[PDB]
């Protein structure tokens, strides 16, 4: 509840059906990110992807213009798994 | 289940050799534990990281108790957690340190104990267990637990002390050395030192693969036999746990 991996994720870029999405990786290796996003209407199924750990930025698109979306990113450690999540909205 | 978010974290219990221990709260209880910290940076370094993720495993199915309970684990980005029974009268080497020496019925029903635990761990084929007194905590009855991650443990080593022949000469071992080592340990509760300390490591060695030892006066005769018992350079000639716990000298001495 107290902290999350990554941290300060945010959307650099858009156009009208993708988002251009960066967070700030942490000092210890991480195996790969988890990105999940769907439309925030709760209704829509989520879509997830997975990054590898030496990345910090993602695309994501096949987007609907004009709709409210939740954004969500967590690490992996390869030894102690999973970390707390962080989530961002975005209107494409 | 066992989060950081649910524990209210006290003062320091003390420093180990990746990070600090704390006493904890247990926030919605205020069950009282404590919390193990040991930083990734550290444990990587030393390249231990991948053991202490095997040996979390290996010790959070041990239930005994005379054997430290680890509830769980979790991490952030820069640590390591681990909760763990909380222990509140320390070592039993800071105990041997104010005595200078445990009297017969304290060692023997120490022994006790841990002729309990290792039979329990052995039932469970995990054998080896850590069982220096440096290592060793007491409950809140003064009864021993076993912490084992010796490697976490800040202190010259007292491994050597500890090690039966067949691992000094890196042979293949069995549950077998978990009897040398309660037959060392109970020399030194008894007498306040190992009985193979030297001041290099060839002459400890030699002393250990000779199994060359001495009693002081005062120790009594039913204590060499049961010290000389478990100190056997052949492994298969040590007793078996049970023979411990039934030799005359522990059942005249022990209060379990
Ligand atoms: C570094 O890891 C710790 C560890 O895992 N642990 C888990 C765990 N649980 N409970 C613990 N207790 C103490 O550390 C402690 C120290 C001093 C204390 N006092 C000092 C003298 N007494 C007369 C009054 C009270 C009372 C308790 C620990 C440490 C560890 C430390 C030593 C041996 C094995 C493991």
């Amino acid at each position: 509840s107290v902290s999350s991996v990554p941290t300060k994720l945010e959307v650099v870029a858009a156009t009208p059906t993708s988002l251009l999405i960066s967070w700030d990786a942490p000092a210890v290796t991480v195996v790969h990110y988890v990105i999940t996003y769907g439309e925030t209407g709760g209704n829509s199924p989520v879509q997830e992807f997975t990054v590898p750990g030496s990345k910090s930025t993602a695309t994501i698109s096949g987007l609907k213009p004009g709709v409210d979306y939740t954004i969500t990113v967590y690490a992996i450690d390869f030894y102690w798994g999973s970390y707390s999540p962080i989530s961002i909205n975005y209107r494409t | 289940q066992w989060a950081l978010e649910d524990f209210e974290i006290g003062r320091p219990l003390g420093k180990g050799k990746f990070g600090n221990v704390y006493l904890a709260r247990e926030k919605q209880s205020k069950f009282i534990l404590a919390l193990k910290v040991l930083f990734k940076a550290q444990l990587e370094k030393a390249g231990v990281e991948h053991q202490l993720r095997r040996e979390v495993e290996i010790q959070s199915h041990l239930r005994h108790p005379n054997i430290l309970r680890l509830y769980g684990y979790f991490h952030d980005a820069t640590r390591v957690y681990l909760i763990l029974e909380y222990a509140p009268l320390g070592t039993v080497y800071r105990e041997l340190q104010k005595l200078s020496k445990f009297d017969e019925q304290r060692t023997a029903t120490y022994i006790t104990e841990l002729a309990n635990a290792l039979s329990y761990c052995h039932s469970k084929r995990v054998i080896h267990r850590d069982i220096k007194p440096e290592n060793l905590l007491l409950g809140s009855a003064g009864e021993l637990k076993i912490a084992d991650f010796g490697w976490s443990v800040h202190a010259l080593c007292g491994t050597l002390d500890y090690l039966p022949p067949e691992m000094i000469e890196g042979r293949m071992h069995d549950e077998k050395v978990d009897l040398w080592s309660l037959g060392v340990l109970c020399y030194e509760f008894l007498v306040g030192k190992p009985p193979f300390e030297a001041n290099t490591y060839q002459e400890t060695y030699k002393r250990i693969s000779r199994v060359e030892f001495t009693f002081p006066d005062f120790v009594t005769e039913g204590a060499r036999d049961l010290i000389s018992r478990l100190l056997k350079h052949n492994p298969s000639q040590r007793p078996m746990l049970r023979e411990v716990l039934e030799h005359p000298w522990i059942t005249a001495n022990s209060s379990k």
